[PDB]
């Protein structure tokens, strides 16, 4: 660490010391249930653009590997999380959505957009935590001779907002006069039909849209994945997956009164501190591992080869990755005298060392 | 505002004017000598055991190998400092314990074996005056391996890499340094500061002391008692001024407020998320695939980085001007303790 | 209705997240209610649907338990879906879906593919009931408090803290709320929210014991 | 610039430190220029007579 | 006329407070020391002003050099000539030259010219495709107008970091002259030196 | 060159502070040592242990 052959007499700080974990503690949900995709995914007819069936799933183990089974969409097109981790990783209420829409109006359906289904349709958020699977459907749903059944609003008032179904057969009109169905010069068509057949182009297509919105919250343990639970271990430091955050500490008693609907234990840095067992209701503490800094005491490599070793800030029975403690420390190597001389490399509170011939040994002194 | 009150001193071209009495007055000045000592370890704190992070920190260079420099540099600084200051004397004096100094009360000032600590009644009043703060020079992982009571701040600090390193003199070998220099002063005058320590009784001192200020040495042993009761009524009355008012010490208030508040916002300034998604690692490497994580570990740590050598900056610069009153404490201790000054204001 | 005006007098906090933290200070954006504001100290004896602007503070000093109900929708006029709460008793009993007997509608206690429904236990837990709704990304929030007092004139002063116990996940848009009438006088407090930025002070457990109103006054700006 | 705001408010706490930093610059350029100057406790008068 | 640089600093965000105290005070207290120094000599720095005449002020001011007070008594008028001939030549040496108050003209220039720069720091793109903000909201959609508005958020949080830390090295340097200008004012001016070149 | 160009100016203006901290310290003692030609070598000081 000093990128050199020889090093002089003094003190050096070289590495940091922390001890790894033994096991795991893994405390998954429970359920003994599975959602079934064959019931969102090949429907006869789907929906138009407002008649998205809220498909709200809960309380289900749900498999993410046979969705490639299914109607042929190129990519399982997530925004925020990879579809290879949602088998580990698990949300709290999955909320299943599914529209008929254009060739060239897919690219809406991405969080932050503009355009016709962003503004007069089922407009994603900005902040979306999900899934959005499309494929081209000239085989199943392309009637031929127009389509009407996958009907549009193509001219709305006021922007429609994420989940702000708009089912009204209403008119809107504006400019000069009062209309009431009077189609030539005011009162325009309400609500138009998409016209979905083979003869259009390829950018103007019909294509169907499913969408899944895999959302995060600190919400109580609702909707999980397949990820075998294992048991509880306690007062070492292991690995944790308490709900859904991880990370690894020591788990001791706690006497701090939890209110009923608080949770987690979010700290000043924005870590977790004290949180709750999901399944054996004790609302216990998280305080990680012993490490510290380690330090090395020579004297000149010209003079002798031993060292003293200073593990800084630890009690001096955690010492693992001649035994003295010290307010600085303790020391390992280094004999104590109750002598006192003049101080030759500092190591702490008081506390020096020298290289003494009282056969040589490395020494430590007030 | 008011700069003061008017005054119009009566000058004329053979008016004096002549004193015909004294006061003695003892002041009291305050100066800081050395700061808090810290080290931060990089990986604790822009990582946090995790390897993927530690690849990609890898690729910077060496800014932290730097850092850690600087640390170091300021943490044997801050020694050198205390040791500038206080030990300069050779030999640890002590005082005779026949109590009598011409009738002199250093009752307050010198060491009392009542307590462990040696320490007089002033210091015991600085001591008790400036409240400290959580400052965990001791072995503090002791008290956080059972997460005990309430979150606590060092503790907190101390697990996200950030480490208090304890000074190396302790209070009580000051406080020996200090009634080193007592016993120095009060018995031997101003030659233990200048060789072999010779003894000389009080008033034979203080006349030589008026004697330096252009005083004649006989307004002294003519006014011997007056001159004792009024140093001791000015003795009495720092001691009843430290005791009311708590507003004195605010020097070195600041100097543990500031490094208090310097290593709070190093904490706080990982709850930040710096243009990433989430200000959390875990949740950073388990939701995206590795090119995405890459990015937004990245985006975390440059904001970091950044944090920390502002962090680094300013200690730099503070310890640049705690250095400054260190030299200014040092050469204050060397002229007006161990000799008489002739320097007016100083 | 009597339309009656007085003063908040410092409450209307509730806790914005639900997560444990003790002994500190923090400062959250969010939609409290600010801090002395003009509240409606309605009598209801002779009502259209008052408009839900972002938040109702909705609070009852009824020790006999008259206010029972509420509704909310956009036109509530058996043409939007809507929404329905009818506290059945020692029962909950919500609908997403309408019946719409009139604008105000007077049950007589003496659906086109409904969506979710739900049961759960009484609604209703020197005496200060409080019950502060909002309807944040289709997510319908319900917040309360049962608060012992002294004074039964005005809104009583002092602080309070108010807990959250029942989490919906519909209910879409609602611009439009109403209290129950049901006949087998009244008094029901009614404010409106707004977004603020609220500095919470925690004691040694997790209870609100004093906050600021951030924009009140530049004595708080400086607290702040 | 409300979208400039809402991102720069994601950068943490640079702002206050920053604003802390020329608070203590401005102080202590009056704390210089009054422990230079004011060193009298009255403001004594030249006599008329010259 | 133009667009002054002040007017432009000031609307750019950046404020210049005025000092505590004005130019009169400091003023008055030039005055006050100067009337203590002249008619008590360094008795009101010590406690109470005691009058003096000026000749036996300057006789212990001699006294205290090395000679004695009868070289003053005998010459008292050569000395006063000597002393008006050489504070006339400071207004000669100071109404024609302008480069004495070179220090204090650095203080001044170097202050305008941080200003300067932190404000031509705003002009620049730090690899964004405009340096003006409203051309990047009114120019593209959301997700690219926030790339383009974190490139310049990250570009003037480092111009004003720069501007900051430079700041805080120059009051240091200053509060450094700042202290030896009290020790002058307190050793020389309210009473005598026997340090060298001091 | 755009990631590289961020990453040697970083070190450049490291390396600048640095030196600017530095030349403080320097010139605080080139004055502390101009002081003390002026003081013990042209003449005779009274100060103690200077
Ligand atoms: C010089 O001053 C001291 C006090 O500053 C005077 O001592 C006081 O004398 C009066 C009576 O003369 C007593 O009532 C006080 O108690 C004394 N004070 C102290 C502290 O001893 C002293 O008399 C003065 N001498 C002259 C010549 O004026
Ligand atoms: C999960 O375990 C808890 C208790 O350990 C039990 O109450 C619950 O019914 C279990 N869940 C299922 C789906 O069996
Ligand atoms: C989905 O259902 C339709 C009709 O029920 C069927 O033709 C189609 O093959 C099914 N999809 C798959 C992948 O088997
Ligand atoms: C921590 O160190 C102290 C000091 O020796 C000791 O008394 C105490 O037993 C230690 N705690 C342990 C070993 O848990
Ligand atoms: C000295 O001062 C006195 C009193 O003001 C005055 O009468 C006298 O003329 C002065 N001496 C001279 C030479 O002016
Ligand atoms: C002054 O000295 C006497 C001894 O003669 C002592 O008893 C007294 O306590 C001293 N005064 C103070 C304030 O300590
Ligand atoms: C509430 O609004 C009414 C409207 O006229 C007003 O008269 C009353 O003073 C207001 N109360 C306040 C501001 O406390
Ligand atoms: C915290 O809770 C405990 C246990 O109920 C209680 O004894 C204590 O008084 C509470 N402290 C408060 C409310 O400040």
């Amino acid at each position: 660490t000093l990128k050199s052959f020889t090093v002089e007499k003094g003190i050096y700080q070289t590495s940091n010391f922390r001890v790894q974990p033994t096991e795991s503690i893994v405390r998954f949900p429970n359920i003994t249930n599975l959602c079934p995709f064959h019931e969102v995914f090949n429907a006869t007819t789907f929906a138009s653009v407002y008649a998205w069936n809220r498909k709200r799933i809960s309380n289900c183990v749900a498999d993410y590997s046979v969705i490639y089974n299914f109607a042929p969409f190129f990519a399982f097109k997530c925004y925020g999380v990879s579809p290879t981790k949602l088998n580990d990783l698990c949300f709290t209420n999955v909320y299943a959505d599914s529209f008929v829409i254009r060739g060239n109006e897919v690219s809406q359906i991405a969080p932050g957009q503009t355009g016709n289904i962003a503004d007069y349709n089922y407009k994603l958020p900005d902040d979306f935590t999900g899934c959005v699977i499309a494929w081209n459907s000239n085989k199943l749903d392309s009637k031929p001779s127009g389509n009407y059944n996958y009907l549009y609003r193509l001219l709305r008032k006021s922007k429609l907002k994420p989940f702000e179904r708009d089912i009204s057969t209403e008119i809107y009109q504006a400019g000069n006069k009062p209309c009431n169905g009077v189609a030539g010069p005011n009162c325009y068509s309400p609500l138009q039909s998409y016209g979905f057949r083979p003869t259009y182009g390829v950018g103007h297509q019909p294509y169907r849209v499913v969408v899944l919105s895999f959302e995060l919250l600190h919400a109580p343990a609702t909707v999980c994945g397949p990820k075998k639970s294992t048991n509880l271990v306690k007062n070492k430091c292991v690995n944790f997956n308490f709900n859904g955050l991880t990370g690894t500490g020591v788990l001791t008693e706690s006497n701090k009164k939890f209110l009923p609907f608080q949770q987690f234990g979010r700290d000043i840095a924005d870590t977790t501190d004290a949180v709750r067992d999901p399944q054996t209701l004790e609302i216990l503490d998280i305080t990680p591992c012993s490490f510290g800094g380690v330090s090395v005491i020579t004297p000149g490599t010209n003079t002798s080869n031993q060292v003293a070793v200073l593990y800084q800030g630890v009690n001096c029975t955690e010492v693992p990755v001649n035994v003295f403690q010290t307010r600085a420390g303790c020391l390992i190597g280094a004999e104590y005298v109750n002598n006192s001389y003049e101080c030759d490399i500092p190591i702490g509170a008081g506390i020096c060392a020298s290289y003494q011939t009282q056969s040589q040994s490395i020494i430590a002194y007030t | 505002m008011s700069l003061g009150a008017e005054n119009s001193v009566a000058y004329s071209n053979n008016s004096i004017a002549i004193p015909t009495n004294f006061t003695i007055s003892v002041t009291t000045e305050i100066l800081p000598v050395s700061m808090t000592k810290t080290s931060v370890d990089c990986t604790m704190y822009i990582c946090g055991d995790s390897t993927e992070c530690s690849n990609l920190l890898l690729q910077y260079g060496s800014f932290c190998t730097q850092l850690k420099r600087a640390l170091t540099g300021i943490a044997v600084e801050q020694d050198k400092n205390t040791q500038e200051v206080f030990a300069q004397v050779k030999q640890i004096y002590k005082t005779p314990p026949i109590k009598y100094f011409g009738g002199f009360n250093f009752s307050q000032i010198l060491p009392d074996p009542s307590k462990p600590s040696k320490r007089s009644f002033i210091e015991d009043l600085l001591f008790n005056k400036v409240t400290l703060a959580d400052a965990g020079f001791i072995k503090q992982y002791g008290d956080c391996l059972g997460d005990i009571a309430a979150r606590d701040l060092i503790c907190a600090q101390k697990f996200n890499g950030l480490t208090v390193l304890p000074p190396l003199l302790t209070d009580e070998m000051i406080a020996q340094y200090t009634s080193a220099l007592l016993a120095g002063t009060i018995t031997s005058g101003w030659t233990f500061g200048a060789g072999a320590a010779l003894q000389i009784p009080f008033a034979m001192q203080m006349a030589y002391r008026f004697n330096g200020i252009g005083v004649t040495q006989n307004v002294l042993y003519e006014n011997q008692k007056l001159i004792a009761n009024q140093f001791n009524s000015a003795i009495g009355k720092i001691q009843d001024s430290l005791s009311s008012t708590a507003s004195a010490l605010g020097k070195l208030q600041d100097v543990v407020n500031h490094n208090a508040q310097a290593l709070n916002t190093l904490v706080k300034q990982l709850s930040s998320k710096f243009g990433a998604i989430s200000s959390v690692l875990n949740d950073i490497l388990s939701r995206l695939d590795k090119v995405e994580a890459e990015v937004q570990i990245d985006r975390l740590i440059t904001g970091r980085l950044q944090s920390l050598q502002t962090y680094v900056t300013q200690q730099l610069i503070r310890a640049a001007e705690i250095r400054a009153s260190a030299n200014l404490a040092a050469t204050k201790m060397s002229e007006c303790v161990l000799g008489q000054s002739k320097r007016v204001d100083f | 209705r009597t339309q009656s005006y007085t003063n908040s007098f410092t409450r209307g906090v509730y806790y914005p997240d639900k997560v444990f933290r003790s002994s500190v200070l923090h400062s959250t954006q969010d939609l409290f209610l600010p801090f002395f504001s003009n509240v409606t100290w309605f009598h209801a004896i002779h009502n259209p649907a008052l408009p839900f602007n972002d938040g109702v503070y909705f609070a009852s000093t009824e020790k006999s338990n008259i206010i029972r109900g509420w509704i909310f929708g956009t036109t509530l006029d058996s043409k939007t879906q809507s929404l329905l709460i009818v506290n059945n008793a020692t029962n909950v009993v919500i609908k997403v879906c309408e019946f719409q007997f009139c604008n105000d509608p007077f049950l007589d206690v003496y659906a086109n593919n409904c969506t979710f429904e739900y049961v759960s236990q009484p609604f209703l837990m020197k005496n200060l009931r409080e019950f502060v709704f909002k309807n944040i990304d289709g997510y319908f929030k319900i917040y309360s408090k049962h608060t012992p007092i002294n004074l039964e004139r005005d809104l009583p002063q002092g602080f309070s803290a108010l807990e959250p116990l029942v989490d919906l996940p519909i209910g879409i848009n609602i611009t439009r709320f109403q209290t129950l009438l049901a006949l087998h006088a009244a008094a029901y407090y009614v404010g409106y929210l707004q977004p603020r930025t609220f500095l919470l002070k925690y004691n040694e457990n997790g209870t609100i014991t004093d906050a600021v109103d951030c924009a009140l006054d530049p004595l708080s700006e400086t607290k702040c």
